[PDB]
């Protein structure tokens, strides 16, 4: 009952570098689908498959090829990856072909990010802040902030950790990142979050918060050459206790 | 599982008038399911040049072809059309009567 | 413009003879094919040549993936059918869809399936339900019914998407589908009287024979419109003389809004 | 060629209703779809039309009109988490999809008692970075980006104590340099004048 279920959710890539995005379905449908979407514009058809044994292109096919491996698998091939090919690519599937009333069924997308260099690839630097002592006396909650700044690409998921699990109630973080230097065009990007609590959950000192961000970047074969540590793919975090 | 024999007619092109060349049809219309042999005969002999329509649907989910030789047509020889079926015991053989 | 009418055909067949396609799909314009497709060539290809002529590629392609679709589908459809109808060997299933655009202006669409050649279930476009004609079509009407907005796509396409192809092909035939061609008609003896007409286009004609200008159509032997094989077609009507008292018979002819009369004297 | 439009963005209020307009221009017609996407997520389906009228769906609508080239998705008693983009989508003549590029809604939340503030957060040791808090504030106000290339300003995000069904607008704002100051960290920004700026040091 997995639905669609596409592979990876991040990726970055050096011009010429080969990539192959998987996705499967455990719906028994017929017709899958490779999507790309980018800002401005309408999702664009890739390739397609109407039916087991059988694709064809799609509206952008160029730079891309795909095989339906079997009824539950249609994977999308970058041989050569381009920067115009930097976008978010999504897979789906459909009961039959493209005709008639069937919906789709979207997977949960794959972050492609393609570089002429990996010299512009960063970690975020992560802090967290503790809640102004004035906001505490003036509205008896406590609003700590976490900040994730200097990263890029944009792949980054950032939580939040209570007492050692994760929350998301009273959580808030941008849903966009910002662009340090918004005019370049390889900005790094910052992100905040906010966690707000009770002014009595802050108050006792056995409680503890914790902001974490996962950072999808390098990998082993990736080449690095830079002064400065590899941007692998890796977990910041910063930390603060409750303070009576 | 109803299944319908062919119908099976035999006919010129044109009217025929010995020593004009014409084209002699076989139009099998009306049977079901769909597999069928269709040879025209020449004083009993299967002719070998001969075409066919590709298999035709009726509204009526039966099934029709037509096949067709050129041929000049004489006092002499006579043109048939034979035809088999799964509702046919054995070839049914349609004479050209003109 | 006279009445004229899309139609497409899909063929199953479950366990065919070797050599023969699984599935095959074929559509019409009045009694023109215009399209084929079957399971041993995979590909979409035109039947007419008006047909090739206007429809670029892009088109071919694209519903020979539709159709390498819907071929699987119509597997997976027989299958179940042959499962609840518990049926040994080799059996069919069948598909017409189609619309006509009348001379008057209005329309016609239809949609119905056939299993072993017979009506199996039947669309009704304004009721938005299917007719089902025995229990394993009763369980189909019952899953096909609780979908509605297919229903609803079947009555949209029947109504507007057909009927703006049918205008499309009639355009791009227009040289053969829109002429006429007059018959060549001629009565003879061989004892009973044959009116028999030659040469005509469209099909569509009436003949008949009447007995000092009334119409015994229970005693007249009708043949078939057949093809002639250059595009034209033929037909013939029969009666039977009475030997015993004279009769002025006179054979009447309509074809593409001219009438001819034929008195026999 | 054939074409989809639909606004970029809407603005509505909590608990208010909104219409997302879709247009298209195609050669044939089989459908109007539909679908949601939230920001980062898959879009899922919310609604088919392919006949004319209005179809119900919970609190969504969609009614479509043939001869107009035209459909709505009407959403009623707005929510939070109604806040996502809205995809447009019709299938043509060969059963292609054409996309809208979505129309991206923000919903505006329905602030009970505003207590707009600027708050000084308490600085990190391992951070050389000021942050101030600018928070509590009606839904009405808008957060300017800033114009000082090395302070550092997020748009306002709403946030939802669950346990006290309390929802909260709030920005951040940031700096390293020696003249910041939460003082002056929003004075691009309108901001309401009862502003609550609490004493430094
Ligand atoms: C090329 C246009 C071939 N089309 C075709 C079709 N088209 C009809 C699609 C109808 C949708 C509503 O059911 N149908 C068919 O069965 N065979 C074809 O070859």
């Amino acid at each position: 009952n997995a639905g669609v279920t596409q592979t990876p959710k991040f990726q970055v890539l050096k011009t010429g570098q080969s990539m192959t995005l998987q996705c499967a379905q455990d719906m028994n449908h017929n017709s899958m689908y490779w999507y790309r979407q980018d800002p401005g514009m309408g999702l664009r058809l890739i390739y397609y498959s109407a039916s087991e044994g059988t694709t064809d292109k799609g509206e952008v096919p160029n730079g891309y090829n795909v095989s339906r491996l079997n009824k539950r698998e249609f994977s999308l091939r970058l041989e050569s990856a381009a920067p115009s090919q930097t976008s978010v690519y999504f897979c789906a599937s459909s009961v039959w072909t493209g005709e008639g009333s069937g919906e789709l069924f979207f997977g949960e997308g794959s972050r492609l990010t393609v570089l002429e260099d990996l010299k512009n690839v960063f970690p975020p630097e992560v802090a967290v802040f503790e809640p102004s002592e004035a906001e505490i006396s003036h509205t008896q909650k406590a609003t700590l902030v976490c900040l994730a700044t200097g990263f890029y690409p944009d792949h980054v998921e950032l939580s939040w950790w209570v007492n050692g699990k994760e929350v998301h109630s009273g959580v808030c973080t941008d849903p966009q990142p910002l662009k340090e230097q918004p005019a370049l065009n390889d900005s790094r990007y910052a992100l905040s979050s906010r966690l707000r609590v009770s002014a009595t959950f802050w108050q006792n000192p056995r409680n503890h918060f914790r902001c974490q961000v996962q950072f999808y970047g390098l990998s082993e074969n990736d080449e690095w050459t830079q002064d400065r540590a590899k941007p692998v793919t890796q977990i910041v975090s910063a930390e603060a206790w409750g303070r009576a | 599982m109803i299944q319908r024999t062919p119908k099976i007619q035999v006919y010129s092109r044109h009217p025929a008038e010995n020593g004009k060349s014409n084209f002699l049809n076989c139009y099998v219309s009306g049977f079901h399911p769909s597999d069928i042999e269709v040879d025209l005969l020449k004083n009993g002999e299967r002719i070998e040049k001969v075409e066919h329509s590709d298999l035709s649907f009726s509204k009526d989910w039966s099934f029709y072809l037509l096949y067709y030789t050129e041929f000049t047509p004489t006092e002499k020889d006579e043109y048939a059309c034979r035809v088999n079926h799964v509702t046919l015991s054995q070839p049914k053989i349609v004479k050209w009567d003109r | 413009m006279r009445t004229h009418s899309l139609r497409y055909f899909r063929l199953g067949v479950s366990d065919p003879i070797h050599g023969v396609p699984e599935f095959i799909s074929v559509g019409y314009v009045d009694s023109h094919p215009i399209t084929t497709y079957d399971s041993v060539t995979r590909q979409k290809e035109p039947r007419a040549p008006w047909m090739a002529e206007n429809l670029a590629p892009d088109h071919w392609e694209r519903y020979t993936q539709l159709l390498r679709g819907w071929q699987q589908m119509f597997k997976v459809e027989l299958k179940r059918l042959q499962r609840h109808y518990n049926h040994s060997g080799s059996h069919t299933y069948q598909r017409m869809i189609g619309c006509e655009l009348l001379e008057d202006g209005s329309t016609t669409g239809f949609l119905q399936y056939a299993y072993d050649g017979q009506d199996f279930l039947i669309f009704n476009k304004d009721t938005l339900s299917w007719l089902a004609v025995d229990n394993v079509a009763h369980t189909i009407k019952q899953a096909w019914e609780a979908n509605q907005h297919e229903l609803l796509y079947q009555k949209n396409w029947l109504e507007e998407e057909c009927i703006a192809w049918l205008k499309r092909f009639l355009e791009y035939g227009k040289d053969t589908l829109q002429r006429t061609e007059p018959p060549l008609v001629r009565v003879n003896r061989k004892t009973a009287l044959f009116c028999k007409a030659h040469g005509f286009y469209p099909p569509e004609i009436y003949m008949t024979w009447m007995k000092n200008g009334e119409e015994i159509v229970q005693e007249i032997d009708y043949g078939d419109i057949l093809p002639s094989g250059d595009g034209t077609y033929q037909a013939w009507a029969s009666i039977e003389l009475d030997p015993q008292s004279s009769n002025l018979y006179s054979c009447h002819v309509e074809h593409s809004g001219v009438h001819m009369v034929l008195q026999v004297p | 060629g054939q074409n989809i439009d639909q606004p970029t963005e809407m603005t509505a209020t909590e608990g208010a209703i909104v219409q997302i307009n879709c247009t298209y221009q195609t050669s044939g017609f089989n459908g109007l779809f539909w679908y949601q996407q939230h920001a980062g997520e898959a879009p899922t389906f919310l609604s088919y039309n392919v006949l004319d009228g209005l179809e119900e769906k919970g609190r969504f609508s969609s009614f479509l009109s043939r001869s107009k080239g035209y459909s709505y998705l009407l959403l009623k008693e707005l929510q939070m988490k109604d806040s996502a983009s809205y995809l447009c989508a019709v299938k043509d003549s060969n059963y292609q999809l054409i996309w809208g590029a979505g129309t991206k809604l923000i919903i505006k939340p329905d602030i009970q008692n505003p207590d707009p503030a600027v708050y000084q957060l308490r600085d990190s040791k391992s951070s050389d970075k000021s942050v101030c808090l600018f928070t509590d504030f009606d839904s009405q106000t808008n957060v300017s980006q800033s114009k000082d290339s090395d302070v550092y300003i997020t748009d306002k995000c709403v946030l939802d104590m669950r346990s006290m069904d309390f929802k909260s607008n709030s920005a951040v704002a940031w700096s390293n340099k020696s003249d910041f100051a939460c003082a002056n960290a929003f004075n691009n920004s309108i901001i309401p004048e009862d502003t609550f700026f609490p004493s430094p040091e």
